[PDB]
């Protein structure tokens, strides 16, 4: 019924293994670029 | 007192240069320097602390938004090397 069964889970392995590399990395890329906003400071100085 | 202390701290001979340019002669200027300037570092400090620490340069931005002003002023810069570096030329 499911001949692909074994290849799929070998791929599936690779998907979690790769995802476990890329996820943290891409997340870190976004934080880097968003740094500038996250730590920005404001001040109001009206007359 | 803040002023007198800043003065004493800084207006000390070895950090001063008496300069001139024109129809003068070096000896006259040297004579005058000796006549009117001798007696500044007749002291000279023990542990004082006149050293300059290097200054951290930071990649940053300061934006003072004011839409009431008719034109924008903007100034960008990277870190330069300093007076001594030949790269300046």
């Amino acid at each position: 019924a499911e001949p692909e069964h074994d290849h799929r889970k070998r791929m599936g392995l690779k998907m979690l293994l790769m995802m476990g590399l890329l996820l943290p990395l891409v997340y870190a890329m976004k934080r880097h670029k968003w740094s500038v906003l996250k730590s920005r400071k404001l001040a109001y100085r009206p007359p | 007192a803040d002023l007198t202390e800043y003065l004493s701290r800084h207006y000390k001979a070895p950090r001063m240069v008496l300069a001139a340019a024109g129809g003068l002669e070096h000896r006259q200027l040297l004579d005058l320097a000796q006549k009117h300037f001798s007696g500044l570092s007749g002291t000279y400090d023990e542990d004082a602390v006149p050293t300059l620490s290097p200054c951290r340069f930071t990649g940053s931005q300061i934006c003072h938004r004011e839409d009431g002003l008719p034109l924008a002023h903007v100034a960008i810069a990277v870190e330069g090397p300093g007076w001594a570096h030949p790269d300046n030329v």
